[PDB]
């Protein structure tokens, strides 16, 4: 059994404009085991209508899935990610920052 | 494609 | 130039007496185009790209019957390892295997791949010459003598050598518009103050395809690791990837700094520099 925790990354499709749509992608890899759980959060808030990838994996056999929503950034609204998986003793929340 | 003939470990 | 087509199959039992999980995916290049999931209703192989929605019901009914029968194989295989390593039946274990076959230019094979892991760590593998097997460890070394005695090498090679390059050509011919391009990534750099005495050069990889990149740094035309950080190449979401590369500099210091980007779609390899 070995185990790994995952990587994330929290992101936008396209360069970030207020008030123009786009897409919040929050990006986990380096993981194992395969069962994970994302939430994406808009001002703290689990967002209800997220979709995300099939399952694949690396050349160190390590899982990688996209969680992706549909979202309009605005200056004052925060966004995040949230990963728990078997390794983390809590949940990781990592903030959207705009140019990253 | 993908194969068919799949020997159990 | 060079192509490949990769499956990935992930099962995963549950504990206790639970059917298991089966996952595949096939990807030509970094472009998905199946997948199966026998936690889903359809019990399907379902298309993934719009070019593989063109195949009539003897392709998916025909990928159907093999990936049930992949995962038949892969429930008893998840069975034996647990008594080659002494476990019980009340905890989760995961089975993967890769294959898949590369060709050059020229669209003729370059070579063909299986592998094969037990919770998260090699078992077994095919070598090189599609012929002999590398076992992991000590029950990998049943496996080996078993599929040696009954020559599943020489299956495997037909297939990798033989109907895995004929299906990739099919595929890159039918899905051309989205298989046989590169798209350029577009890039720029940024500048960030930390404090008084350091900045943060950010340089930018956008909308790039296929996901293979290099992103460097240099400090006077020389190579600069130290006080940098490279991401991970990540998915846009739309069959485009991302990826930057930062270095903290001294103020003043910013003009010493190069990024460098390498991507098969560049006419050139690109330099940036900061510009005030
Ligand atoms: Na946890």
């Amino acid at each position: 059994m070995i185990q790994r925790t995952p990587k994330i990354q929290v992101y936008s499709r396209h360069p970030a404009e207020n008030g123009k749509s786009n897409f919040l992608n929050c990006y986990v890899s380096g993981f194992h085991p395969s069962d994970i759980e994302v939430d994406l959060l808009k001002n703290g808030e689990r967002i209800e209508k997220v979709e995300h990838s099939d399952l694949s994996f690396s050349k160190d056999w390590s899982f990688y899935l996209l969680y992706y929503t549909e979202f309009t950034p605005t200056e004052k609204d925060e966004y995040a990610c949230r990963v728990n998986h078997v390794t983390l003793s809590q949940p990781k929340i990592v903030k959207w920052d705009r140019d990253m | 494609i993908i194969g068919w003939m799949w020997i159990p470990v | 130039g060079s192509h490949s087509m990769r499956y990935f199959f992930t099962s995963v039992s549950r504990p206790g007496r639970g059917e298991p999980r089966f996952i595949a995916v096939g990807y030509v290049d970094d472009t998905q185009f199946v997948r199966f999931d026998s936690d889903a209703a359809s019990q399907r192989m379902e298309p993934r790209a719009p070019w593989i929605e063109q195949e009539g019901p003897e392709y998916w009914d025909g990928e159907t019957r093999k990936v049930k029968a992949h995962s038949q194989t892969h429930r008893v295989d998840l069975g034996t390892l647990r008594g080659y390593y002494n476990q019980s039946e009340a905890g989760s274990h995961t089975v993967q295997r890769m294959y898949g076959c590369d060709v050059g230019s020229d669209w003729r094979f370059l070579r063909g791949y299986h592998q094969y892991a037990y919770d998260g760590k090699d078992y077994i593998a095919l070598k090189e010459d599609l012929r002999s097997w590398t076992a992991a460890d000590m029950a990998a070394q049943t496996t080996k003598h078993k599929w040696e005695a009954a020559h599943v090498a020489e299956q495997l090679r037909a297939y990798l050598e033989g109907t895995c390059v004929e299906w990739l050509r099919r595929y890159l011919e039918n899905g051309k518009e989205t298989l046989q391009r590169t798209d350029a990534p577009k890039t720029h750099m940024t500048h960030h103050a930390v404090s008084d005495h350091e900045a943060t050069l950010r340089c930018w990889a956008l909308s790039f395809y296929p996901a293979e990149i290099t992103l460097t740094w240099q400090r006077d035309g020389e190579d600069q690791t130290q006080d940098t950080e490279l991401v991970e190449t990540r998915p846009a979401g739309d069959g485009t990837f991302q990826k930057w590369a930062a270095v903290v500099v001294p103020s003043g210091q910013e003009q010493r700094y190069t990024c460098h980007v390498q991507h098969e779609g560049l006419p050139k390899p690109l330099t940036l520099r900061w510009e005030p």
